[PDB]
RNA sequence: GCUAAACCUAGCCCCAAACCCACUCCACCUUACUACCAAACCUUAGCCAAACCAUUUACCCAAAUAAAGUAUAGGCGAUAGAAAUUGAAACCUGGCGCAAUAGAUAUAGUACCGCAAGGGAAAGAUGAAAAAACCAAGCAUAAUAUAGCAAGGACUAACCCCUAUACCUUCUGCAUAAUGAAUUAACUAGAAAUAACUUUGCAAGGAGAGCCAAAGCUAAGACCCCCGAAACCAGACGA
RNA sequence: CCGAGCCUGGUGAUAGCUGGUUGUCCAAGAUAGAAUCUUAGUUCAACUUUAAAUUUGCCCACAGAACCCUCUAAAUCCCCUU
RNA sequence: ACUGAACUCCUCACACCCAAUUGGACCAAUCUAUCACCCUAUAGAAGAACUAAUGUUAGUAUAAGUAACAUGAAAACAUUCU
RNA sequence: UCUCUUACUUUUAACCAGUGAAAUUGACCUGCCCGUGAAGAGGCGGGCAUAACACAGCAAGACGAGAAGACCCUAUGGAGCUUUAAUUUAUUAAUGCAAACACCUGCAUUAAAAAUUUCGGUUGGGGCG
């Protein structure tokens, strides 16, 4: 604990303390960064990529609809209904080597990810989930049970 | 200014041979 | 002089009494039980104790707001002068900061 | 900083600290500069220049602000439209 | 009390027989044992270089008596055998000097010679043959 | 407590052959929680310790101090279970060996003093132990003569060796 | 009365010593 | 370590009865300085850092860890010849005498643990056989732990015990990451 | 060899469970324990934290968890802090609790102290039957002989010889200055996080719902003392 | 024991101040500052410790680093080789 | 010339002389699991170690057998005297 | 009172017998002179001295012992008092406006009475600066 004073006998001052000068923290301006941040929408990303290694490896199937219960099941996404997710968007990394015949729904698409999907003759759609609907969509057996 | 005596409890000095 | 002038009475252990013998037993309860159970509801103790892990001050707030209507006057307000000690202990006080 | 909540026993976030910075998921922490809205009529261009920027933090200070906010502020977030996205992973950096 | 020494009374005299020598309340006393007997490791430990040094003198003392009984100086005597490549330390010399008194007046003798050569020597300058006890035996 | 002088009477010896010197008799004796000091009863044990039981006797008859007369008692009583009871020849034939005082057991009191303030007092007791042996008093022994000494200076003188040598 | 064993049994054993030491056996 | 609650506690200044009032005056006596009579200094004191309240000692290794504990200690018991099979725990008398001598003959060891694959369907011979007997104990495949296993010398399986024991730990094995409890309902679980 | 030392069990602690108490007769709100005559409901404050302080500064309220230390609040400082929503498994007679300075203050709210409210102790140890060994300090056995931190090197030899400025703590640095200690026994002082590191498990997934994840996740190990004011406020008790 | 009684409680009040902080052994280890109702304190830097990653570190030789004031030295910085 | 260190050499050995701080190797006793069975082993735990707080309680010293304290006289113990 | 003190009695005293405290105490086998340690030494250096033990005096030293002081400074430590310090008017009194048909209630204003809190830093110290 070092010579007699006061983080000795236990009574140091406070984490951003600076002794009495102006703290850090408080010296800089305060700016909305984070004005919003809970009522965000936010989307998982799944990469036509990982979508192609569920495809091959059978966690999906794409000879049934793919949806987010069917992406969920197969463990290629994981989605927080809290935290504000609001589903999954379709991003345009492995466009190339993309050669799968799907029906897939996600909640936003990239034009480049739409275009890699129609290409193969596959078709893809973009729906909407609200919060409640989405918990009840990734997670169908626990609402099963809730009774309602 | 002044500090009052302390007296000792009186058991201390009451014990006696035990018989 | 604080020693012992005589040695003390032998201590004999059962080490295959009952509850010896069957300690452990049910441990796995949920691997080999189809999850129908879980291992930590073979705990037996303390209702704000029963699977569940926690320091001091936070022990103490457990059982404040759990078993707190139910508690003795005296111990209650033990518990109340306890959780604000160490509220202060916990925030205002230690080496690293 | 509340080190142990008196209701849930739990670390608290620093609410100026939120109020004043933006974490990148890579460990950066971006602010405003000081006095930037202050006095504008006084300064030279370059200067107003210098104060409408966007700045790191030192590691020290970092490591301060770090500590004074709960995990949940360190999660990676996938807003929708970000300005910052791209700024959350850090690439080519050694050491 | 959960947890309490049982084995005070065995650390108390690890200390303690150190003590039981000295005089006072120190003998018996731990608070007052403790601190004399840290104190005696101390002194025992320094004491080590003292002895070597006390020894030394010791000896030179002893060889200064057994040398001026032959009219001879300490200094006359060691250098004058070093110079006859003799290499007996003081210890050797003190003990010859009590032991072998006959040897001791002969390694006077001879220092005694070799001084004389050296001083012949000295008083010589110039080219002279060395002296018979002064010649030197090479090693190579 | 402990009373261990009280069990020194109890030994038994076995019977002694025809060819050895004839056993003095001991007698062990103590009186326990005499109320006086024992640096006070120390002085009169001191006095007795190498005397014989009539001198001792006598002086502690003449003695003014408290202590002396309850001596007396110990040694009249020690000198009669001497005879009686430990097979002593002669009350006479009987010397002081050992002659002690212990602390007793105390009992603390209060001593008021000339304020609120006060003072402990402790009420002292004492034991007095006595070791009776049969036979005459030994011989004091005798102050160390010149020749004593000068022969004790010579031997001083012939212990010493060369030190520090081969 | 501290709990424990090796104490006693360690001071029983010096006992012993003491006992000896006093009253050596022919 | 899991099971274990402390239930030692011991009273702090606080909850010591008294020790309200200052003992003496700060300055005035030639005496050190006290506040409470109940201070950790004090005989009759509080304890200044000691057991406080029932303190829970609960903690969860991963159940794939736990899984791998089980296989670990069947191995160990294979290995070192301390592992025996039954076709069934079928006894012809249930004389516990019988079935210590018949351990004896067969070298097994002190101590035999016995596991039946399920409690209800367990023979009443070995359960007779078992009950009076305090080295050997009869367990269901269901109670099966690393405990019982070290505690004992020799671990003694069924043939439905044996099967059991594989399909439930290889399951551990080859399974996905879960969404929700597993004692929740699957497509292919139970 | 005195004083002493030693002991194991009265009891207690935390839980669990279960919803407790309540007339021999007589007396007892007047000066209680004395047979017998003309009126209750009513914001707590303050210490403390903010390194001052003045707004402010967690304190049960209907039962775990998670949402979440999130939304919010706030000299927008210190700090305070939800909810919608999710979801809860039930075997009392146990103890890696204490064992007479411990565990209750308790052998007892007694003795004692105080006008009163109020404060508040200490301690016991035989054996089946009592109708049966040694060890703290202090001493004693046994006072003392040039000279000196009490010893060390030694020595034939205790001392004589030579060497050696007690311990702790404090002050910007210094001890030899100042602080603390008669001595013995017992008691008496480092509590936890984020983040990192180490060791396992599984691995683009980890975790026995929630949470995290551009090799991560899960688990474990491993860091945060003791005593002391003058004060302030509330409710009683005192001429 | 009245410049504001006493008792109990809040209360383990608070104390940047004083005092104390208990086994063994080894190792590395010392004096640029800034801000502060601040100089009996704290925060940042400097120094110190550990672990990890990677390449240079120190010592340095030629060359190189101002005029003005009318003067001004020991030196310093930079620096291949070694 | 000689004397003169813990410097250097010599025979053997080697982690074995800094405050705060930091890193590491061991470990007394106790309880628990399993051993062991004249007092131990591997682990898991924790009210886990006191030459010092004018520390708390108890014992006993020092000052110290000190300061201090106490009963008018004779007698038959009737009594008388001061 | 003093020059300038003396004699006697009592108390105390000292000795004998009984009873028997307190402050104090790191350990002490506890000397002198000179020097050193910014002064200051029983203990350090150079000299000197020195069989060992009581009892009675003494007060030069042991920065002699116990509290209680006085002085200066410090604390973002207290408290009492004062005000033309800051923040208030919850209280009281009065007034006005609403309500109600003088009192009460609500709002506002004015005073009294208090309440809470503080009294930065440098400059011998104090005044003027
Ligand atoms: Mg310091
Ligand atoms: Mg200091
Ligand atoms: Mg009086
Ligand atoms: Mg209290
Ligand atoms: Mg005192
Ligand atoms: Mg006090
Ligand atoms: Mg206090
Ligand atoms: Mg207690
Ligand atoms: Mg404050
Ligand atoms: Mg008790
Ligand atoms: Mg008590
Ligand atoms: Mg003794
Ligand atoms: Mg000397
Ligand atoms: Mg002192
Ligand atoms: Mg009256
Ligand atoms: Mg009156
Ligand atoms: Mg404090
Ligand atoms: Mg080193
Ligand atoms: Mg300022
Ligand atoms: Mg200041
Ligand atoms: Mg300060
Ligand atoms: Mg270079
Ligand atoms: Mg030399
Ligand atoms: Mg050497
Ligand atoms: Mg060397
Ligand atoms: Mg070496
Ligand atoms: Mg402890
Ligand atoms: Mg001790
Ligand atoms: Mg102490
Ligand atoms: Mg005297
Ligand atoms: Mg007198
Ligand atoms: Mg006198
Ligand atoms: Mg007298
Ligand atoms: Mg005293
Ligand atoms: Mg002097
Ligand atoms: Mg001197
Ligand atoms: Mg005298
Ligand atoms: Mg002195
Ligand atoms: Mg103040
Ligand atoms: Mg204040």
């Amino acid at each position: 604990r070092g010579h007699k004073g006061e983080r000795q006998r236990g009574t140091r001052p406070r984490l951003g303390f600076e002794g009495g000068q102006t703290p850090f923290y408080i010296r800089i301006p305060k700016y909305g960064f984070n004005e919003g941040h809970s009522f965000r929408r936010q989307y998982k990303p799944l990469s036509l990529n990982r979508l192609q290694y569920l495809i091959d490896l059978g966690r999906v199937d794409p000879s049934q609809p793919i949806d987010l219960t069917q992406l969920v099941n197969g463990r290629g996404v994981t989605i927080q209904p809290l935290k504000r997710d609001y589903g999954v968007q379709l991003v345009e990394e492995g466009a190339d080597t993309f050669t799968a015949k799907v029906n897939i729904e996600v909640q936003l698409a990239s034009e480049l990810a739409i275009a890699a999907i129609e290409k193969n003759g596959g078709v893809v759609t973009t729906a909407f989930y609200d919060p409640r609907s989405l918990d009840i969509v990734c997670k169908p057996v626990p609402f099963f049970l809730r009774g309602q | 200014r002044f500090t009052p005596p302390i007296y000792q409890p009186k058991f201390k000095t009451e014990k006696e041979f035990m018989q | 002089i604080g020693i012992r002038l005589t040695l003390p009475p032998p201590k004999v252990v059962d080490r295959w009494n009952e509850k010896r013998a069957m300690f452990g037993v049910y441990d796995n309860i949920g691997i080999l039980g189809n999850f129908e159970k879980h291992p930590k509801e073979l705990i037996r103790g303390p209702i704000w104790l029963r699977g569940w892990k926690g320091n001091e001050l936070q022990r103490c707030i457990r059982k404040r707001k759990m078993v707190g209507s139910r508690m003795f006057a005296d111990d209650l307000h033990n518990l109340n002068k306890r959780i604000r000690y160490l509220y202060k202990h916990f925030n205002r006080h230690g080496k690293f900061r | 900083l509340t080190y142990f909540s008196a209701r849930k026993g739990k670390r608290k976030t620093v609410k100026a600290v939120i109020d004043r910075f933006l974490r990148l998921h890579c460990g950066l922490w971006v602010r405003r500069k000081a006095g930037y809205k202050k006095k504008l009529w006084k300064k030279t261009p370059a200067r107003k220049k210098r104060l409408r920027e966007f700045v790191f933090c030192n590691k020290t200070q970092s490591k301060l602000l770090d500590k004074m906010t709960t995990s949940f502020w360190k999660r990676r977030n996938w807003y929708v439209d970000d300005p910052y996205q791209k700024y959350h992973d850090r690439t080519n950096l050694k050491v | 009390l959960r947890n309490r020494v049982t084995d005070r009374y065995f650390r108390i005299q690890e200390v303690l027989k150190h003590a039981r020598h000295f005089r006072g309340r120190k003998n018996r006393c731990y608070r007052l044992a403790v601190r004399t007997v840290i104190r005696a490791f101390v002194k025992c430990t320094k004491a080590r270089y003292l002895k070597k040094k006390n020894m030394r003198t010791l000896w030179i003392n002893r060889i200064t008596a057994a040398s001026q009984e032959h009219g001879l100086k300490y200094p006359a005597l060691i250098g004058n055998l070093v110079k006859c490549q003799v290499e007996l330390n003081r210890k050797v010399l003190a003990d010859l000097a009590i032991y072998e008194p006959k040897t001791f007046k002969s390694l006077a003798a001879l220092a005694s010679r070799r001084r004389h050569e050296g001083f012949a020597a000295a008083l010589g300058d110039g080219k002279e043959p060395e002296g018979i006890f002064s010649r030197v035996v090479q090693y190579h | 407590i402990s009373r261990k002088w009280e069990k020194k009477n109890k030994i038994v010896y076995p019977p002694q052959l025809p060819g050895e010197p004839r056993r003095p008799a001991e007698i062990y004796h103590c009186r326990r929680q005499i109320k006086y000091s024992k640096d006070k009863m120390w002085y009169l044990a001191k006095l007795i310790r190498g005397m014989s039981i009539d001198q001792a006797l006598a002086q502690l008859e003449f003695n003014d101090k408290k202590g002396a007369k309850i001596i007396k008692e110990v040694l009249l009583e020690a000198q009669d279970m001497a005879v009686r009871d430990h097979n002593v020849e002669f009350r006479s034939n009987l010397y002081i060996a050992e002659s002690t005082s212990g602390r007793g057991q105390c009992l603390k009191r209060i001593r008021y003093h000339g304020r609120g303030r006060f003072g402990i007092m402790e009420k002292v007791y004492c034991h007095y132990f006595v070791k009776l042996v049969e036979g005459p008093p030994p011989p004091p022994e005798p102050p160390k003569t010149a020749v004593a000494h000068a022969k004790e200076y010579i031997q001083q003188l012939r212990s010493r060796t060369i030190v520090h040598t081969l | 009365v501290k709990k424990g064993f090796r104490a006693a049994f360690r001071f029983q054993k010096e006992l012993e010593r003491q006992r000896l030491l006093r009253c050596p056996p022919p | 370590n899991f099971k274990r609650i402390s239930y030692a506690k011991t009273k702090t200044r606080a909850e010591v009865r008294g020790g309200g009032r200052k003992p003496w005056p700060q300055k005035g006596t030639g005496r050190a300085r006290h506040g409470s009579i109940r201070s950790p200094l004090w005989r009759g004191g509080g304890v200044a850092h000691g057991p406080r309240g029932p303190t829970s000692y609960y903690y969860m290794l991963p159940m794939k860890v736990r899984a791998l504990g089980l296989k670990v200690a069947l191995t160990v018991k294979l290995a070192q010849d301390d592992l025996h099979i039954m076709d069934s725990l079928e006894l012809p008398t249930g004389d516990p005498q019988y079935l210590t001598e018949l351990a004896h003959y067969r070298r097994w060891g002190d101590s035999v643990l016995l596991v039946d694959l399920t409690h209800e369907e367990m023979p009443q011979s070995i359960v007779e056989a078992t009950s009076r007997l305090k080295t050997f104990n009869l367990i269901p495949a269901v109670g099966l732990n690393v405990h019982s296993m070290l505690k004992h010398q020799t671990l003694v399986l069924t043939l439905p015990t044996v099967a059991f024991l594989e399909d439930k730990l290889l399951w551990q094995d080859s399974r996905y990451r879960p969404l929700y409890p597993f004692s929740l309902p699957y497509s292919d679980f139970p």
